[PDB]
């Protein structure tokens, strides 16, 4: 884990002809990074300084993979033997069907494989994406600084417009401070200085939320904390107390002396180690105050255990970027998948055409569009490692019926994924009866295929392979599921068996333990039924809570459970592998994953989250309301809580009423957190997906994501968790516990 | 370190030398102050 | 050796003290003032709202002619208002953002101004006329003796005495402890007290840049202050909810204000006209006014969110002006 | 490399405490018995359309009648500033120019771009192609009928023999890129600004760098000669014109102010040299007093960004072309 | 390597020989042009319009 540095090589510039192949027009303009590492300005085709936030940059991808000009107007400008190693393409965007682009080309030779080698570790950077709260008060700063108009002012049209729940406000605190407060005018940027936007923003808000801290920590009438009255502050508030205390030691008076030197803004407050009350508005959004501590957000998981005993994030059907019937596919879709975390795609390979025989992917039945096979793995073998080093599992849905195309695509996936493709099985784990699976260590950086060895949709009218393609299915295989006991009697964990998302409901509920009990040494994927033609999602958490592994959503449209299933793989490093909890994968001590008790053997916390308020929350004058949702076993879904909504009175509502408990959650390492904050009138403002057992306690600022987990600039809450250890006809017995949960 | 503490000594010193005025007249007076003044309040 | 042989005469004589108190125990208020009717039941109610401020009001101060007040906020801008007609008269800004402190003059053409910057910046009536520095601490109240003579209080627990000709501390005063949070003069300005943060009010004359008197009796902090009109006795707040009544002729506290239900401390006092009442201000947002000499509530004056920083009727007694954090000070009748 | 390093700065010292004991009286106080110009006003008398894309760069004629432009299009076009009549119209193989020049006998007229080669054209057809530069070109000058001065960005500048096409002598001794240069009216020396704020003073005999001048905190966008071979003006990105001498070694003025933000584009003198034209990148050309250090009018007059400058010899107008493929004379 | 350092020192070798001239004698070689040429010099003063070819 590293800070955002900046290399010298992008602070000072280079010089890039932007083109873009719909108007075809490019200029020539020179690229820089300011030294926060924050955005991607240059000036512009009529001296205005455009931006483009470093954090919602999805891939820089440069020579053989980027894009290539086809009007032969830019071609011959731009100069189109070896000048494909100075183009640079920057993906950005929300979601994974809205890319924009952003067609660089240096003009000096080898400085694109600088550039995009080093904004991509910019843009997927731990510590600049789950960062403070001030930090996000800077890349709010200069996204005003940067955006000059020609004359090289800021224009006051941009204050009215970032600040803009009441711009009577802001026309007054502008006028206050000292600068010009006319709707055109210009400010200067040297007179527009960071000791000046703090000061506007104080004047901005009235925060009686930071206020109500301040009179139970004990200051009183004097300006000043003591340096006592701190250090028993984050040892008695805000210290999370399921940890062992020798291990996390407390709070030191010669440590907490730090915590002033780097805050505190005054010099009379310094030397007496006292801290002013600015000084504590600046410590409740600093680095050390998080929601989420850095032991639960980089790579470290014991990744040592089989490859049956890991939720590993999956998709399903994921070339489509629409409904299943009348859409279209893309190979655009792979990229922005294995990117986001997935570790297990789809592909639909159907027979080809009698002119020539190559395969391709296209959805059976629905006359969807077409993409070409070849295609597709080198958008898998290109982008499958830049995120993650933990391995994918192909899976076919082998549909053709000509021998030519079965040997042809083997060839292929032998020649595109090159060494990476896994046709042999390891030393350390032979292919016998009462073997486990390999782990994630012994196959990082390999790629495994899934096919038959030697309400479905269309997965059930599937063709008998030949031995060329199987050849390469060696730990992953799937096999027609007969039963539980003939399973778990023949004990082969290199076997799996999919089920559909009904003929997993007759299978969560009738048994669910022995559901678990075959889920601790072999697979099994789940994907969703056919009749959900809008490509609408299940709830993952169905299928989560007795352990299967590869969970199917539809990556096209998030809603509230692909929601979860990008917010809950944010964590371990974003890898894509989390660690299933102790006895969901522990050959001795089964339970029931229905238990209405508590089970002995697992901790169970206790949480009480209280929303207190929130800043700068939308950009219209509405009001507000948070729902506090909390999935995990049936026993454990509340998703009833929600505030009541504010008055929308100013940039931060304040909602003044009791905390939302949840008193008895027996399996605390699976349950996980949501706080969703709407416009009042279903309009989405943001969300964050937190986990249960890494969650600190006191207060903390939420800083809101959108829909696909990226971070937003000015929206946060202040809310205060509260974690603690807890001191004390059957399918209607079990279908009326899950309609929580299904929805 | 014993000068400030030998400016205190000459602080309790002259708290000796005080007229001792007692809390019959005085706290009387208090007393007679918001008599004498008892219709020229207009918060009452 | 020696070093102790003056403690056993730094508590010898301080024993004289509380029992001088002793033979002084004669009478408290409650077997004196028993006698007295009550005042009854006081309302009052939010005559004007003087909107216009940007942030958490910090001080303010009445004018000599029960007309315009001053008062200082948190984002530095000092405005002057007229009570009579709802008017924003002036709106000084600052090159001090961070107030904690606001004056007028007795003849009324000069404000002052404070707070962490460590500067008091007199100003006409609007350019900046004057600057007052030298303190080692954070300005927090200051007041006016005339039009060339300026006392303040400040963090480096030290008040100090000015001259606005010059600029200079003409007369420094010494012996606190702790912080210096709020001083007030006497009616005749022969004689001046303050409250410390260390549970003291000490007594400064100003004619010679000495003490001559120092209360005890708190237990918290001290954190306003001021007279009972004629002259002879003055009033704190604390931190333990609790106002005081200090005689400056018995040198002995008089009547505590003490009451149940009451956790959150006074962070305003000032008397009324004929001395009957004695207002306050609280963390419960409210403004209760104690009866004097019956030491009992009798009036709340509830009409604000957030705490109350600062309270004052006019020199005739008519209005109250009470100031709290959300920029929005009332004026009470 | 331990002794090379303080024995150099030792001199890099004596520089400073050489320069200090010469500066006994900067330019602002010896001006100061003159008055000033007070205000002078030039309208535009001339507009000059038919290029299409961004114009770059504009040189006039010694005999003070022609002008050319070398617009985004790749369109050299060579105008008639008496009649506005194109006279030539001499389309590019390479559509990414950055500069162009003219000749003192009006014969030859050179472009080069991007394409990292300074092109000949005769007055119509390419007579010498000039290559040898591995890094983009930025301003060329000629000297005479056969002696061109280029600027590339490989951190050098050159000196040209075009009946052979080959470099004579290789002025290298910058640090960063070379953006722009200006020979001399008795055409013996030349300046060469960077983008290490580095002025300089080379000479055509020997080809050695015979002096430095630094001064500035960003890139040296455009350097002017005077007209007296004694003194130099340049113009930085930091909003700032300075004026050197070849023997003070220092800045004599400093045409700054307040409301000046965004940077230079390009410089020159008047014939006599009493103003310093300057084009700035908020739209506006300023006329600051070569000695007064104030303003004297502003030429607001173009839509785009002003991009490149120039005086005639017989000091009748200036030109001024911009980002909105117009060039207006100014008198 | 050192090559450029050497260079580096030999170009600046020949920067401590040099000689000058007082700034006040540079200031009044600047001044005595300017004044000697401002007869002539059409954008301090304007032209008649029937010299002016631009009107
Ligand atoms: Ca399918």
């Amino acid at each position: 884990l590293e800070p955002p540095t900046v290399v010298e090589t992008l602070r000072r510039g280079s010089k890039f002809i932007k083109w873009d192949e719909e108007t075809s027009s490019r200029n020539l303009v020179t690229l820089r990074v300011d030294p926060n590492g924050f955005f991607l300005y240059w000036t512009g085709p009529n001296m205005e300084v455009d931006t483009l936030d470093i954090s919602s940059i999805r891939d820089t991808r440069t020579g053989r993979y980027a894009r290539l000009p086809k009007d032969p107007k830019i071609r011959e400008v731009l100069g189109f033997a070896r000048l494909e190693e100075k183009l640079m393409t920057v993906v950005s965007g929300p979601d994974p069907v809205n890319t924009v682009f952003l067609n660089f080309m240096a003009v000096q030779d080898d400085t694109a494989k600088v550039w995009s080698e080093e904004l991509f570790k910019l843009a997927m950077n731990i510590l600049a994406q789950n960062a403070s709260r001030n930090t996000f008060l800077r890349k709010a700063y200069t996204k005003l600084k940067l955006q000059v108009n020609q004359d090289g002012r800021i224009p006051v049209k941009n204050i009215l417009k970032m600040f803009s729940a009441d711009k009577k406000r802001v026309e007054t605190a502008l006028e206050s401070c000292g600068l010009k407060f006319n709707r055109s005018e210009s400010i200067r940027p040297d007179e527009f200085s960071l000791e000046i936007f703090e000061r506007f923003l104080n004047k901005l808000c009235l925060r009686p939320d930071i206020d109500k801290i301040l009179l139970e920590i004990g200051a009183k009438g004097k300006p000043y904390l003591t340096l006592e009255q701190l250090m028993d502050f984050i040892n008695q508030k805000q210290r999370d107390p399921r940890l062992n205390e020798v291990l996390y030691p407390p709070l030191r008076p010669s440590q907490a002396r730090l915590l002033i030197e780097k805050y505190e803004p005054n010099q009379q407050f310094l030397e007496r180690d006292q801290m002013s009350m600015e000084g504590f508005s600046r410590y409740l959004g600093g680095e050390e105050n998080g929601i989420l501590p850095l032991e639960a957000l980089d790579l470290s998981t014991d990744m040592t255990q089989p490859l049956s005993a890991y939720f590993i994030n999956s998709s399903h059907n994921t070339y489509l970027t629409a409904g299943q019937l009348a859409g279209t596919s893309s190979v655009e879709m792979y990229r922005q998948a294995l990117l986001w975390g997935c570790r297990c795609v789809e592909l639909d390979v159907w027979k080809g055409r009698p002119p020539e025989e190559e395969p391709f992917i296209t959805h059976g039945f629905t006359m969807t569009t077409e993409v070409p096979l070849r295609d597709v793995l080198e958008a898998i073998a290109e982008t499958a490692f830049k995120t993650s080093p933990y391995p994918v599992i192909l899976s076919f849905e082998n549909h053709v019926d000509s021998a030519k195309q079965q040997a042809k695509m083997a060839e292929y996936c032998r020649s595109i994924f090159g060494d990476a493709l896994l046709i042999e099985p390891l030393d350390k784990y032979p292919l016998a009866p009462g073997v486990p699976l390999p782990s994630p260590q012994d196959l990082m950086g390999r790629i495994l295929v899934k096919n038959k060895k030697r309400d479905e949709g269309t997965a059930s009218s599937e063709v008998n392979a030949t031995e060329e393609m199987s050849t390469l299915v060696n730990y992953i295989e799937p096999v027609k599921f007969k039963s539980f006991e003939a399973a778990r009697k023949r004990n082969k964990c290199f076997e799996m068996s999919s089920f559909v998302e009904t003929k997993a409901m007759e299978q969560l509920t009738k048994s669910p333990m022995e559901f678990v009990e075959y889920n601790k040494q072999q697979l099994s994927r789940i994907y969703p039924k056919g009749t959900r033609v809008d490509s609408s999602n299940y709830m993952p958490q169905l299928f989560w809570n007795v352990g299967c592994q590869l969970v199917a959503l539809n990556f096209q449209t998030l809603d509230v459970a692909m929601q979860l299933n990008a917010g809950v793989f944010e964590y371990n490093g974003r890898s894509g592998y989390l660690l299933k909890p102790e006895f969901m994968r522990r050959p001795d001590k089964s339970f029931d994953p229905f238990t209405e008790v508590i089970v002995d053997g697992i901790v169970a916390n206790a949480l009480r989250v209280k929303v207190i308020s929130g800043q700068f929350l939308s950009d219209r004058k509405v009001g507000i309301y948070v729902e506090v949702d909390m999935f995990g076993l049936p026993v454990d879904t509340r998703r009833k809580y929600r505030t009541r909504t504010s008055q929308g009175n100013s940039f931060n509502p304040v909602w003044d009423e009791e905390p939302f408990d949840f008193p008895k959650v027996v399996l605390p390492t699976l349950a996980s957190l949501r706080i969703a904050a709407f416009e009042e009138g279903g309009k989405f403002v943001g969300h964050r997906i937190l986990p249960v057992s890494a969650i600190r306690s006191g207060y903390h600022y939420v800083c809101l994501r959108n829909e696909a987990n990226q971070p937003l600039c000015l929206p946060a809450l202040l809310i205060y968790t509260e974690a603690s250890d807890y001191i004390p006809s059957l399918m209607d017995q079990r279908a009326r516990q899950l309609a929580a949960l299904i929805g | 370190s014993i000068a400030q503490a030998r400016k205190l000594v000459e602080q309790l010193k002259m708290e000796a030398n005080i007229d001792r005025i007692k809390v019959s007249k005085a706290a009387a007076d208090l007393m007679a102050y918001c008599e004498a003044h008892a219709k020229e309040d207009p918060l009452l | 050796s020696e070093l102790d042989q003056l403690r056993q005469e730094a508590e010898q004589l301080k024993n004289q003290i509380r029992d001088a108190r002793k033979a002084c125990a004669d009478a408290t208020l409650s077997q004196i003032t028993n006698n007295i009717d009550p005042v009854g039941r006081i309302q009052m109610r939010t005559r004007r709202t003087l909107r216009g401020h940007l942030a958490k009001i910090y001080a303010m101060h009445w004018g000599t002619d029960s007309r315009l007040l001053v008062s200082a906020s948190q984002d530095g801008k000092l405005i002057i208002w007229d009570s009579y007609t709802t008017n924003k008269v002036h709106a000084i800004p600052l090159r001090s953002s961070w107030v904690m402190t606001c004056a007028y003059a007795p003849s009324g053409n000069y404000v002052a101004c404070g707070g962490l910057d460590n500067i008091c910046s007199i100003y006409n009536l609007v350019r900046v006329s004057r600057e007052l520095a030298g303190h080692t601490g954070y300005l927090s109240c200051c007041r006016f003796l005339d039009d060339n003579q300026i006392v303040t209080s400040s963090g480096d627990t030290t008040c100090a005495l000015w001259d606005i000709e010059t600029g200079q501390q003409t007369t420094t005063f010494t012996g606190h402890t702790g912080d210096v949070m709020s001083l007030s003069l006497a009616p005749d300005t022969r004689l001046f007290v303050s409250g410390a943060c260390d549970a003291s009010a000490k007594l400064w004359d100003v004619r010679e840049g000495m003490c001559r008197q120092t209360f005890t009796g708190h237990e918290s902090d001290i954190n306003a202050i001021c007279f009972f009109p004629n002259g002879n006795a003055f009033a704190t707040g604390s931190d333990d909810a609790t106002c005081r009544l200090f005689d400056l002729r018995a040198d002995q506290e008089l009547m505590t204000y003490s009451h149940d239900n009451i956790i959150c401390g006074i962070t305003s006092v000032s008397f009324s006209k004929s001395g009957r009442l004695l207002l306050a201000g609280y963390d419960d947002f409210n403004c209760n006014v104690w009866d004097a000499l019956k030491a009992d509530r009798a009036g709340v004056l509830a009409g604000h969110d957030n705490r109350v920083s600062c309270l004052g009727v006019t020199d005739d007694g008519m209005a109250v002006a009470t100031g709290s954090w959300d920029s929005f000070l009332k004026i009470w009748n």
